């Protein structure tokens, strides 16, 4: 079925510098539908939901969404329908700190990945 | 010489959680070859015990060494800088090495990404054993150079087809070698 390559990882970057979230997917033949990626971060804040980072779909890039990440995130890929769903975000801060989701989908494939972001 | 993990670590490795696992990797200089031997032991967190029947999708991670232009370990390396270092016996050397460039993969050989795909020679195949059972195949796929935020790279991806259910990840043994930068 559809997978994320280190669907649960740690990485841990410096302040200042930028840090690389991978995101590369394998299909399955049957994996015929629309290629739809989502990005999420939990807030420090225990209760408040998730919220969208950016997105990926009908071949197009969404990104007014995070405040606190705006203008600081992008996908990393010249050809992310190829298998990477990556992103970079850029000028490392400490509240950067957490938990960061990928969701790929391609009907009727699906999958997910978790990030665990540290800054030093 | 040889550059070396130790033949038997402490957890040196991050991978999903700290200190989850323990690679063995041992490269020694045969000129402008690098002779390398390499095994993994999962110890903790998502990937030690391996049930595809309850969790279908973890089929696949990576592991990546990254170094500066004196071929040093950076922090954000998944393995860990402490306990990598030139032999002394079974154990290392006691001071870190700041000099190693002899042992990267070699740029010309291997470039970095670019408007370039990389070509598949810079790559190196190979299957090693879960649990040293022959019927327990997973795939180390090892590439030179492919890593941003570093002069060089190695990154190790594991990966396997089979529904495998409560199989621990510690794998055989493989030897590979690639192109020395000098
Ligand atoms: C060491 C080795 O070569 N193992 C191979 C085994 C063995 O030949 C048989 O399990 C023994 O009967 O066969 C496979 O098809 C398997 O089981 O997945 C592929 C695997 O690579
Ligand atoms: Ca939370």
């Amino acid at each position: 079925s559809l997978s994320i390559t280190t669907p649960e990882e740690m990485i841990e970057k410096a302040k200042g510098e930028t840090a690389y979230l991978p995101c590369k997917f394998t299909l399955s033949p049957e994996d015929q539908g629309p290629l739809d990626i989502e990005w999420l971060i939990s807030p420090a804040d225990n209760q408040k939901v998730d919220q969208v980072i950016i997105l990926y779909s009908g071949d197009k890039i969404y990104d007014d969404y995070y405040p606190d990440l705006k203008g600081r995130v992008h996908f990393t890929s010249n050809d992310l329908k190829s298998g990477d769903a990556s992103i970079n975000v850029t000028n490392l801060q400490l509240s950067d700190i957490g938990t960061y989701q990928c969701k790929v989908k391609k009907a009727p494939g699906v999958a997910n990945k978790k990030i665990h972001l540290v800054v030093l | 010489r040889t550059l070396w993990t130790t033949p038997d670590t402490s957890p040196n490795c991050t991978i999903a959680q700290d200190k989850d696992s323990k690679l063995t990797l041992v490269l020694t200089k045969c000129g402008s070859q690098i002779l390398a031997n390499v095994s993994l032991i999962v110890v903790a967190g998502k990937y030690h015990i391996i049930n595809n029947k309850t969790n279908p999708k973890i089929k696949s991670f990576t592991i990546k060494l990254l170094f500066n232009k004196n071929g040093v370990l950076l922090d954000n390396s998944n393995l860990g800088k402490a306990y990598w270092n030139f032999r002394s016996g079974n154990s290392n050397v006691s001071t870190a090495y700041e000099k190693a460039i002899g042992f990267m993969p070699n740029l010309v050989a291997y470039p970095k990404p670019s408007n370039s795909k990389k070509y598949a020679r810079d790559i190196v195949y190979g299957t090693i054993y879960l649990g040293g059972k022959p019927d327990q195949p997973a795939v180390i796929k090892t590439t030179f150079n492919q890593e941003t935020g570093c002069e060089y790279s190695i990154t190790f991806n594991f990966s396997w087809s089979k529904t495998y259910e409560n199989v621990e990840f510690e794998t055989t043994s493989f030897t590979f070698s690639y192109i020395a930068q000098e």
